[PDB]
RNA sequence: AAGAACCUUACCUGGUCUUGACAUCCACGGAAGUUUUCAGAGAUGAGAAUGUGCCUUCGGGAACCGUGAGACAGGUGCUGC
RNA sequence: CCGGCCGGGAACUCAAAGGAGACUGCCAGUGAUAAACUGGAGGAAGGUGGGGAUGACGUCAAGUCAUCAUGGCCCUUACGACCAGGGCUACACACGUGCUACAAUGGCGCAUACAAAGAGAAGCGACCUCGCGAGAGCAAGCGGACCUCAUAAAGUGCGUCGUAGUCCGGAUUGGAGUCUGCAACUCGACUCCAUGAAGUCGGAAUCGCUAGUAAUCGUGGAUCAGAAUGCCACGGUGAAUAC
């Protein structure tokens, strides 16, 4: 569990940063604050909308937020009525204005955060993790994902002792930096306590 | 007459922008010196890895910052207009000077 | 190490003449990386020596080294659980090296005034081979001889 | 040894000691300020300095002026120890 | 040459010779030599007797041995009389400046009791 | 995470910018040697008249998230752990692990 | 025609010009002796040339920057080895037979975390 | 603990408040804000001058600030087996 | 105006990007004609070229509810909140870990050179002027390949100190000051004057380290109002041993 986080070592490699913007040493601090703020706001408000990830950019002292989501219609709302409000609210903490660019994930079951949020939505319903894991692995293999390693840890269906469990399938070369491997860690609240869900997804050799 | 010194993080991300600005320059009258690669600043960092104790175990980091000089000699109107509001390049901070 | 029989490092020969042996003496003398000072004390000593011996520096040291040169030495091996020393013949490559270590050993021992004076005194005692180095040699022979019965 | 220009006293203590002098010595003062500096006029006063648990009365003498209030109210108390002589 | 308590150095150089007096050290003695014009390397015995005669009132310009002794002792006696925390540490024999008494400052603390 | 301490900190932030960096010269210049011997007394007396806070030196410069005083980084403002968690999530550009 | 070599010993960079005719050596406007040739390891820079003729046959104008004394001296050495290129294999036979052609980079290692100078432990205690 | 002079602080003594230092809910009032004085160790407490801005529904508002209600807030309080 | 100072050149370093290069590829021999190894060659480099990052299955029901988050439990006119002062630095001791030592391969005096890598706009702050000094006054320039921190020191040469608790060492203490910060007593650092402690290379026991390594030298940072012998990083000089 102390093993290296796969995304961090490939940030200079095959994993471009979710927020790509330069700033001077003075305002960089505040811009990180605002970044964390908008990421929280968009996280909470769009939580039920199953956003996969939010790609911040800040050209010319103005923010442009790309948004990869599983269900673009539920995010946008009826004919964009939400989008504008999302631009106003965000712009207020963004330093003004707030451009936004929607984007749909063609294969949402592949993407890690969508999978984890699904598994959490199953766990809150008291669904059995032993089924959830095999279901995720089933969808991953049906899409032909080159590799996968699902892992979870916690109370496990009310057991008094916390326990780790996992189920890998396919080739999983974590040591190979050439590898195209998505990854996520998402906590799942339950009546007995938090249950961490880690999800490795090996998409391709390059 | 003009001395531009642009900067960005990733080299591969700044290169195509350098190509676009040099090309924008060549088409607008050119009179270009030829961009200078410049030394790259590399801020070293070493943060404690653990939430508590484990003083022996630390994690290294760095933030490379590539810079490039441009140096256009002509004070041409076509040049100063092309250098204005065609810079684009998100994530790449340009600094014009005369 | 368990396996590698890798050989010695290639030290630089002495600038005036190709006596890499004494260059290894300059190595076994240098402290705190003060190479030039250690070398300067070496040349100053060889000059103070050769004029008194009448011989050239290198050969004057040759007939001092040869006299202080170790014969055999005891070392722990093949313990019966009660532990006892085993005398054995030295490797010739270890011979002059261990000798120069005994020279520097005798040099660091005793005090007079200047370290150049102690060095000159040890070399002078080595000229007519009655010094602390031959003393340590004959002492190692005393540590043996009575132990020489063992084999 | 500190404060090149201007000996330091907190204004509430210089006013309490001012109107304490002009009114004649009566009772000790309740000051908490260890931070101030003795001044010539403060002499003869029994002003109690805070040692952190309570106030200890100290009788100011002109022989002590350049010093400060604190060090005459020792805070930490180590009594002696236990000697445990054998 | 005979002044102070005793002050009879020999073989010593002028500054180190003067250092023997309580209350005077290196840089002050060098100031005495810069005042008299005397060279640092001169021996105390070879140096001119009349230059020593000037040396006497010259170093008399600065208070030294016993007067400094009784001055410092009178100061420490003063601190003890004040009842100041500093003077209390002088009474205990423990350090005054702020050195840790928990482990080190053994020198001022004296030899270890057990 | 000790919200009252963070609100106390930011209250020192606001109030501290509100007083000093404006009236601050009253000590930063006037208390420095100049031809105003009589005034400097009334100056420092107004200096103590100011509240004990407002001074930047009393700012421990707490983290903007947990509020933890220690492990802080002025270059970011985040505590070491949170800037590392943001780093591993790819929030900070060019903050890759270094090996040279 | 003037000949040239470069070389770079331990972060220092040397630059070595050499010409036929005159025999004197000059480094950074300073005399061969006053700069390093009166300090120890003076003869090392000439050590490859001891194998051949030097005296009047060739002269050197050297510039160097970076590093310490021995670093700039070895930089002069590598710079002479690189400046023998016009006589290429003809000198590289015996010269490589004596080495000196080798880069001998051996750069200092970076301090490792928790280790004082990239090896030393903080005096580990058994308990 | 990548830096305890105060601050930090979780600690001790003493002085302090109980919808509370901070967040959300509502009523009922004031723009907020401003400079200045006194009592007090200080926080607080009592003043004094000063200001009354931001769209329209201009009967309203909204922002900020103050008093009141309880729901709640808060906890470096315990439990890393 | 002997300073690349400026005309002048991109020549060469330097500076980066982007490529080539070392792969047991070639020679010989060995090896079960196997893989593979040994030796050699050329080659800048020869065997994983040097270094760095990357921590399998899992274990230790390891440490962390005091980073944060969290299931419950507990207090909620106090197990909450604000302020002053104090303390976290207390000392009959014991242990762990770093630094300066115990000296003339040295200390001290003058002269004399030679680095790298970082940091700087609520800031880095030249120069000049004042002060033995720490620092003060003014203040150009610098968002930095320009300017500032910012003079590297060990070293090199000569001069002296002539082997003693000594011109070693610098502890401790007394006095006189500087700067920071509301605030330097508790409880800063630095400077100057004075003072010169133990200690004569350290026992039983015990540690690290195989090359640009150990040893030794100095420089810079982050933390920070101020305050490193700690931490992290940089280069200079530069070994011995491997039977």
């Amino acid at each position: 569990g102390q093993k290296v986080h796969p995304n961090g070592i490939r940030l200079g490699i095959v994993k471009p940063w979710n927020s790509t913007w330069f700033a001077n040493t003075k305002e960089f601090a505040d811009n990180l604050d605002s970044d964390f703020k908008v990421r929280q706001y968009l996280t909470k408000e769009l939580a039920k909308a199953s956003v996969s990830r939010i790609v911040i950019e800040r050209p010319a002292k103005s923010i442009r937020v790309t948004i990869h989501t599983a269900r673009p219609g539920i995010v946008i709302g009826k004919k964009g009525e939400d989008v504008e409000k999302l631009r106003k609210v965000v712009a207020d903490i963004a330093g003004v204005p707030a451009q936004i660019n929607i984007a749909e994930v063609r294969k949402p079951e592949l993407d890690a955060k969508l999978v984890a949020d699904s598994i959490t939505s199953q766990l809150e319903r008291r669904v059995m993790f032993r089924r959830a894991m095999k279901r995720a692995v089933q969808n991953a293999m049906r899409l032909g994902a080159k590799g996968i390693k699902v892992e979870v840890s916690g109370r496990l269906g009310g057991a008094e002792i916390a326990r780790t469990e996992w189920y890998r399938e396919g080739r999983v070369p974590l040591h190979t930096l050439r590898a195209d491997i998505d990854y996520n860690t998402s906590e799942a609240h339950t009546t007995y306590g938090v249950i961490g869900v880690k999800v490795w997804i090996f998409k391709g050799e390059i | 007459r003009i001395r531009i010194r642009l900067k960005a993080f990733d080299h591969r991300l700044i290169d195509q922008a350098t190509a676009e600005i040099v090309e924008t320059a060549k088409r607008t009258g050119a009179q270009v010196r030829g961009p200078i690669p410049l030394p790259t600043r590399k801020e070293r960092f070493t943060v404690l890895i653990s939430p508590h104790v484990n003083k022996d175990a630390r994690d290294q980091y760095e933030i490379r910052t590539h810079l490039r000089l441009v140096d256009i000699v002509e004070p041409t109107e076509k040049t100063v207009d092309a250098l204005m509001r065609l810079d684009l390049a998100a994530g790449v901070d340009v600094q014009i000077s005369l | 190490p368990r396996r590698r029989v890798i050989g010695q490092r290639k030290i630089l020969p002495d600038p005036k003449f190709g006596s890499e042996l004494l260059a290894k003496f300059v190595n076994i003398l240098m402290v705190d990386g003060k190479k030039s000072t250690a070398e300067s004390i070496v040349y100053s000593a060889l000059e103070t020596l050769a004029q008194r011996s009448g011989k050239s520096e290198l050969e004057a040291f040759e007939v001092a080294l040869e006299n202080v040169r170790p014969t055999v030495e005891v070392k722990s091996r093949r313990v019966g659980g009660s532990t006892y020393q085993v005398p054995v013949e030295v490797r010739p490559v270890r011979r002059n090296a261990l000798a120069m270590r005994w020279i520097v050993e005798a040099a660091r021992k005793r005090g007079d005034k200047s370290m150049a004076l102690r060095l000159a005194n040890e070399l002078s005692d080595a000229a007519e081979n009655k010094g602390t180095a031959v003393k340590k040699r004959e002492d190692v022979h005393r540590m043996a001889e009575a132990n020489k019965a063992f084999a | 040894r500190s404060l090149k220009k201007g000996p330091f006293i907190d204004l509430h203590l210089l006013k309490k000691v001012e109107k304490a002098v002009e009114s004649g010595d009566k009772k000790p003062l309740r000051t908490w300020s260890r931070r101030s500096t003795i001044f010539p006029n403060m002499i003869g006063l029994t002003i109690a300095v805070h040692n952190g648990r309570q106030h200890v009365p100290v009788f100011v003498t002109d022989e002590m002026v350049g010093h400060k209030l604190g060090e005459f109210a020792p805070t930490r108390t180590y009594r002696g120890h236990a000697a445990d002589k054998k | 040459a005979r002044i102070a308590g005793i002050n009879i150095p020999d073989h010593k150089h002028a500054v180190i010779a003067l250092t023997s007096i309580y209350g005077v050290g290196k840089t002050r003695s060098k100031a005495i030599l810069a005042a008299a014009g005397i060279a640092e390397d001169v021996k105390i015995s070879e140096l001119s007797e009349g230059q020593i005669d000037t040396l006497r009132d010259e170093v008399a310009k600065f208070v030294v041995e016993g007067d400094l002794r009784r001055e410092i002792s009178m100061s420490i006696k003063r601190l003890m009389d004040l009842g100041c925390y500093r003077g209390l540490r002088h009474r205990r024999g423990l350090p005054v400046r702020g050195q840790r008494t928990k482990t080190n400052a053994r020198t001022r603390k004296g030899p270890r009791k057990p | 995470a000790k919200q009252s301490m963070k609100a106390r900190e930011v209250k020192r932030v606001a109030l501290a910018d509100k007083y000093f960096a404006k009236r601050a010269e009253l000590k930063a210049i006037i208390s420095d040697v100049n031809a105003s011997d009589e005034d400097r007394w009334n100056a420092v007396l107004k200096l103590q008249t100011l509240p004990r806070d407002s001074s930047p030196s009393r700012q421990r410069n707490r983290c903007r998230q947990t509020g933890r005083p220690h492990g802080f980084l002025r270059k970011f403002g985040l505590s070491r752990i949170k800037v590392r968690e943001a780093a591993m999530r790819g929030e900070i550009p060019g903050l890759k692990k270094a090996s040279w | 025609n003037q000949y040239y070599g470069t070389g770079r010993r331990k972060s220092s960079a040397a630059r070595v010009f050499i010409k036929p005719g005159n025999g004197k050596i000059v480094i950074n406007q300073r005399s061969l002796e006053q700069y390093f040739g009166r300090e120890t390891a003076r003869m090392v820079v000439r050590q490859p040339l001891e194998l051949v003729d030097m005296v009047e046959k060739l002269d050197l104008y050297i510039t160097v920057k970076g590093g310490g004394i021995s670093g700039q001296a070895g930089a002069i050495r590598h710079g002479i080895t690189r400046a023998l290129m016009e006589y290429d294999e003809s000198l590289r036979s015996e010269l490589r037979k004596a080495g000196f052609v080798t880069r001998d980079a051996r750069q200092v290692e970076r301090k490792k975390v928790g280790l004082r100078k990239a090896r030393r432990r903080p005096q580990f205690s058994k308990r």
